[PDB]
């Protein structure tokens, strides 16, 4: 009964190499890791990381100068999760433990280990006093005193954690091994023999949980043999122990009575999500389905829903099967631990390095008259509406703001309209604007409801929360929006509680809440049935009231004029589309969007102010505006009313075009731009 | 089965071949057991009238050959359009963009751009009794 296997796989001289690796390494002063040891012997970090190309390196280097090294990337790619703790525990051999003396405000865990490190200790210095005194080199009189006192275990005083990292192809393209481990895979493609590997996955973050503590082990006061019991719980659920498990208070009448103690047990961080499918590689008549990945430790409060995001981690299975009378027997339930985080679309406010980024930046930079070559760059793939691109870049900007102090605030937004119709190919780029922009949803007419696109309120899973919808989602980010002409007359009254900043209020059922957003706007409607009457007026073939209208501070129209010179630089643009798949031609080189926003968050960070002499330029110019624009009163071409919002918005536009040139110059030329997005935007239906 | 799970979104029509078996003690252990199941299977999802994939239908080396001897012509792209009416007089110009639908035309997605558009789309008008619903 119950045989046993010999296979390849070593434990003990892969535990000899493994502490050489652990020791020997010099190329990326000292020891790499050791200094990085020291520095979590200073007490000041909690993450372990571990590559998996140092490995490979060392591999390399070990079979060219010596005789054969054993093979320990394949090692861990097998199994892994054994490769925990048998890696962490030879860490514990070699420390520069007194490195630094302690803080008084360093950490209340920190005062916790220092004691069980100490009370360890001057446990171990009383058994070895009584068996010298006792006596009938020394090795086996401290071997007499190893086993003979219970000790606190080294698993129970840790205060680090340890997350592994996978390899990238770029080393496994010099010499390649077993990079197995990293391609971008689908749920689709994880078959039910990966279980136990090390894997690459991708996908979309829905359905974040929320971030509460694991219970681990917990600790048992005694109060009469003075010890303390642990009991470690890896299930789901668990019991309570009986009244004592002492040796002490065995073989003894009167047992004690127990209790647990909060301060003493230690716990975890604990959050879990679902992965959807990419929606790109799914078969042809298939709906996308889901993935549950537990989340601990460090890595957590780092993944905000709906993203883009590569996860690498390892593949266990879960104890549990469905309903009662249909299982078959066997029946495992699977779900995937997280170990690295490497997301596409690299979120803004979250660098403070320049050094490697100015390596490209000021490259940028130096390249010679990038304002123009911006608007340029972003969506490329049209013909003409360089002004139009212009403003959309103006609009990718934003990012000012200020509150007087106990009053209120300011908003640095931006809310852009398009009209016109058909042959402009708007949505070209709607896509494109919030594919490129960090938290970006695509939104359209009838697809949200009036309680859709804003929170609902639903039964919590395993951990009453109000879920949210999209625009609770796109906040600090950009909402494209399609057929607002088309939208629930109280879906409506919700974009108008937008231009007030921050605001969502709710009067349903239960809920009275008044939620946060820093979303932003982009609109785009169609005109009236025909096209482009000058009979019609304006307001005449526009659906919405001007109320609205004076909400948008900029507004254009898409004119289609059938001109005949137009045409063939333009037919000679849609014919070289697809002649390749690249437009621009030995006069211009495009930038790249993941170096492209980069330089726009750097440029998030500058705040310009303004001068007294810009202060003496706009005044008499709004002096122009509100004088000719009240000396018609009609429905004739040009419009109404001219808004006090609209120096709100210019004077916040020049503020916002002083923002690329990264400078704090707020200047003539600064103001200069600014008037002339405006009176071109308007009125261009002059042909 | 192993090599056998996930063949079948819901909602076609499949052909299935296996045996008919019945486990489970029927409820004379302590109101009716002997809940049935069929095991031992092979799975073949067949055409439907509205429903799933079509294009099963093989090709010969004989086929080829005279699909490679039809497209060394001239004037073929008449016959096409003149044989998908064959009940239906007249219409010719209208069958020559019915071969052209499933054509499908190319597609061609951009390098980190968008795609591009293929296919084609056609709505038709006329009095009734005018072989529109033929
Ligand atoms: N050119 C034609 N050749 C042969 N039959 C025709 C022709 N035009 C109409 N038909 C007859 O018209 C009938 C179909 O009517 P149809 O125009 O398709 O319906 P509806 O106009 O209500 O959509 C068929 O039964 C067909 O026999």
């Amino acid at each position: 009964a119950l045989p046993s296997i010999q296979l390849p796989v070593d434990y003990n001289n892969l535990f000899n190499e493994i502490t050489d690796f652990l020791v020997t390494f010099k190329q990326d002063k000292g020891p790499k890791y050791m200094a990085m040891l020291q520095k979590v012997a200073n007490r000041e970090l909690n993450s372990v990381i571990i590559d998996l190309d140092d490995i490979l390196q060392y591999q390399n280097e070990k079979f060219l100068q010596g005789t054969q090294a054993d093979d320990l990337v394949s090692a861990i790619q097998q199994n892994a999760n054994h490769f925990t703790e048998l890696f962490c525990r030879a860490i514990d051999n070699n420390m520069p433990l007194p490195t630094k003396e302690i803080d008084y405000k360093d950490d209340v865990l920190d005062v916790i280990l220092n004691q069980r490190r100490l009370r360890n200790e001057r446990m171990l210095s009383d058994r070895t006093n009584e068996i010298r005194s006792e006596n009938l080199m020394n090795d086996a009189l401290r071997e007499v005193v190893e086993d003979e006192t219970e000790l606190f275990p080294p698993n129970l005083t840790r205060r680090y954690f340890l997350y592994f990292k996978p390899l990238s192809q770029n080393c496994a393209r010099r010499y390649r091994k077993k990079a197995i481990s990293s391609k971008p895979l689908s749920v689709r493609q994880i078959k039910g023999d990966f279980l136990g590997q090390l894997i690459t996955v991708r996908g979309i973050i829905t359905r974040v949980s929320d971030v509460k503590p694991a219970v681990e082990v917990i600790a048992y006061t005694c109060d009469q043999c003075g010890y303390e019991v642990f009991q470690e719980v890896n299930s789901r659920t668990f019991t309570p122990l009986s009244e004592c498990t002492s040796e002490e208070c065995s073989q003894n009448q009167t047992k004690g009575q127990l209790f647990m103690s909060t301060r003493a047990s230690k716990f975890s961080a604990f959050q879990e999500c679902k992965i959807q499918e990419l929606s790109q590689q799914v078969p042809v008549g298939h709906i996308p389905r889901s993935l549950n990945i537990h989340v601990n430790g460090t890595l957590v409060r780092s993944l905000s829903p709906g993203d883009i995001v590569d996860v690498t981690g390892i593949f266990l299975p879960a104890p549990y099967t469905g309903f009662k009378a249909l299982k078959a027997g066997l029946l495992t339930e699977t779900y995937l631990e997280a170990q690295f985080v490497r997301q596409h679309k690299k979120k803004f406010a979250s660098f403070s390095l320049t050094s490697d980024v100015e390596e490209r930046v000021m490259e940028l930079i130096t390249s010679g008259d990038v304002y123009n070559r911006l608007a340029k760059s972003i969506a490329p793939e049209i013909y003409g509406n360089l002004d139009v691109k212009k403003a959309l870049l103006l609009l990718l900007v934003g990012g000012v703001d200020k509150r007087v102090g106990d009053g209120m605030k300011i908003r640095g937004d931006i809310n852009v309209c398009l009209m016109g119709d058909p042959g402009v190919a708007k949505s070209q780029l709607l896509k494109a604007i919030c594919k490129i922009s960090p938290r970006g949803v695509y939104t359209t007419g009838k697809g949200s409801s009036g309680v859709g696109l804003t929170a609902a309120v639903m039964k919590d899973p395993v951990t009453m929360i109000l879920e949210g919808g999209a625009l609770v989602l796109a906040d600090n980010g950009i909402c494209c929006i399609d057929e607002f002409d088309k939208m629930d007359e109280s879906d409506r009254t919700a974009i108008h509680e937008v231009m007030e900043q921050q605001t969502i209020s709710i009067s349903k059922a239960g809920i009275n809440t008044t939620l946060n957003a820093r979303t932003s706007i982009l609109a785009a409607a169609n005109p009236l049935y025909g096209r482009y009457n000058p009979r019609l007026s304006p307001l005449d073939n526009i659906n919405l009231p001007a109320a609205l209208l004076s909400r948008f501070d900029i507004l254009f129209l898409m004119l289609d004029i059938p001109s005949r010179d137009d045409d063939e630089k333009l037919a000679e643009h849609v014919t070289y589309v697809h002649m390749h798949n690249k437009q621009p031609d030995l006069d211009f080189t495009p930038v790249e969007p993941s170096k492209m926003r980069e330089y726009i968050a750097y440029a998030k960070t500058k705040r310009p102010v303004m001068s007294e002499a810009v202060n003496d330029y706009v005044v008499q110019a709004y002096i122009r505006l509100r004088q000719d624009s009240k000396r018609e009163m009609d429905s004739k071409f040009s419009f109404g009313q001219a808004t006090p919002r609209t120096l709100l918005g210019i004077i916040r536009l020049s503020q916002a075009l002083a923002k690329l040139r990264l400078a704090d110059m707020v200047d003539i030329d600064d103001v200069e731009e600014a008037l002339r997005l405006v009176r071109v935007s308007k009125e261009s239906l002059y042909q | 089965d192993d090599d056998l799970v996930d063949k079948t979104k819901p909602g076609d029509r499949v052909n299935v071949v296996g045996v008919f078996k019945s486990l489970g003690a029927g409820g004379m252990n302590q109101l009716i057991g002997f809940k049935t199941l069929i095991l031992g299977n092979t799975v073949y999802p067949l055409h439907a009238r509205s429903t799933g994939v079509a294009a099963r239908q093989m090709l010969t080396d004989f086929d080829i050959r005279n699909i490679n001897k039809l497209s060394k012509k001239k004037d073929i792209f008449d016959i096409l359009s003149q044989s998908l009416a064959p009940s239906i007089y007249g219409h010719d110009h209208i069958k020559k963009a019915i071969l052209l639908m499933l054509m499908g035309g190319v597609e061609k997605n951009l390098e980190n751009g968008s795609h591009l558009r293929g296919d084609i789309n056609i709505l038709m008008v006329g009095d009734p009794s005018t072989a529109k619903s033929q």
